[PDB]
C-alpha cells in the first residue's frame, strides 16, 4: 500500500 | 516508497537506495547514517519466537500474541518495504512470503501485516479474516491503508500495522461491521483524515485452493458521499451476506 | 558457499533495526509537533 495510515 | 525484490540479503542497489532516502530524509542525514553503516558494535537484535496457537490459550489471548510479534517486529520507517506483496498473488504464494517474514524477522508495513496476520491464523476455524482497505485523504492527498478484520463467537475485531496505534489492532469487542469501521473512521479523524473510500474483501479461507487470492474489493463503499445511515445500510447487508456464506 | 550471505543477513538486520528505531523516533517527534 505504501502509507498504511 | 521503495520495494526489496531483491531477496536476502538484500542486493547493492536496494541497499543503498535505502541509505539515501533516509539520508534526504532525516535532518542529520549524513552524519546518521555515517553512525550506523559500517558500526562495529551494533547490538544484534534478538529474534521473537514466532506465535503459534496451543489449546492452553484463549482467543484474544492468543490473537494478542499475535498482535505484540507484530509489534516486535517494527513498524518498518525506513522507507524500503523488505517484503514483496504482490496483492493479487494466489495465497500460497502469499504464506510462502508471510513464513519468510517469520525466518528475517525484520520491520513490516500494513500490507505485509494482513498478510502475516493470515498466516499466523490460518487453522483456526472459529476466526474468519477478511482485509479491510481505507483510501483517505489528508492535507491534499489520498492515502491507502489496510488491516485485517476478524470476525469470531459473534464480534468483530481487527489485527494489523500502521504508523497510528488506533489505526491497527481492535478487540473482538464490535457487535457489527458497520461499528468496526466507524471506530476506524473516528480514530482517522483524531488525525484530519478524511475517509474516502472503504473496501471489503471475502473470507479468507483458511484452506484455500491452490490458485485462490484474497479477494479485496468484494464491497466498496465511496463513504465520503454517503450518510452514515447508509454506511451502516450496506456494510450491514454485506456483513449479513459474510456470515451465511451467500 | 551460502556462509558469507548470512553473515551479510545478520548484519543488515542489525543495521535496519539500529535505522528503524532513528527513523521512528523521528515520526514520533514529527507527529508530536504535528499535534501541537
Amino acid at each position: 500500500e505504501g502509507e498504511c495510515y | 516508497f521503495h520495494v526489496n525484490k531483491s531477496g536476502f540479503p538484500i542486493d547493492s542497489h536496494t541497499w543503498e537506495r535505502m541509505w539515501m532516502h533516509v539520508a534526504k530524509v532525516h535532518p542529520k542525514g549524513g552524519e546518521m547514517v555515517g553512525a550506523i553503516r559500517n558500526a562495529a558494535f551494533l547490538a544484534k537484535p534478538s529474534i521473537p519466537q514466532v506465535p503459534n496457537y496451543r489449546l492452553s490459550m484463549t482467543i484474544p489471548d492468543w490473537l494478542q500474541a499475535i498482535q505484540n510479534y507484530m509489534k516486535t517486529l517494527q513498524y518498518n520507517h525506513t522507507g524500503t518495504q523488505f517484503f514483496e506483496i504482490r496483492k493479487m498473488r494466489p495465497l500460497s504464494g502469499l504464506m510462502e512470503t508471510a513464513k519468510e517474514m517469520t525466518r528475517e524477522s525484520l520491520p513490516i508495513k500494513c500490507l505485509e501485516a494482513v498478510i502475516l496476520g493470515i498466516y499466523l491464523t490460518n487453522g483456526q476455524p472459529s476466526i474468519e479474516r477478511f482485509p479491510i482497505s481505507f483510501k483517505t485523504y489528508f492535507s491534499g492527498n489520498y492515502f491507502h491503508h489496510v488491516v485485517l478484520g476478524i470476525y469470531c463467537n459473534g464480534r468483530y475485531g481487527s489485527l494489523g500495522m500502521s504508523r497510528r496505534a488506533e489505526l491497527m489492532d481492535k478487540p473482538l469487542t464490535f457487535r457489527t461491521l458497520s461499528d468496526l469501521i466507524f471506530d476506524f473512521e473516528d480514530s482517522y479523524k483524531k488525525y484530519l483524515h478524511t475517509v474516502k473510500k472503504v473496501k471489503i474483501g471475502l473470507y479468507v479461507p483458511h484452506e484455500p485452493h491452490s490458485f485462490q487470492p484474497i479477494e479485496w474489493k468484494q464491497l466498496v463503499l465511496n463513504v465520503s458521499k454517503m450518510l452514515r445511515a447508509d454506511i451502516r445500510k450496506e456494510l450491514e447487508k454485506y456483513a449479513r451476506d459474510m456470515r451465511m456464506k451467500i | 558457499q551460502k556462509s558469507a550471505q548470512q553473515e551479510l543477513k545478520q548484519r543488515q538486520r542489525a543495521e535496519i533495526y539500529a535505522l528503524n528505531r532513528v527513523m521512528t523516533e523521528l515520526e514520533q517527534q514529527q507527529f508530536d509537533e504535528f499535534s501541537k
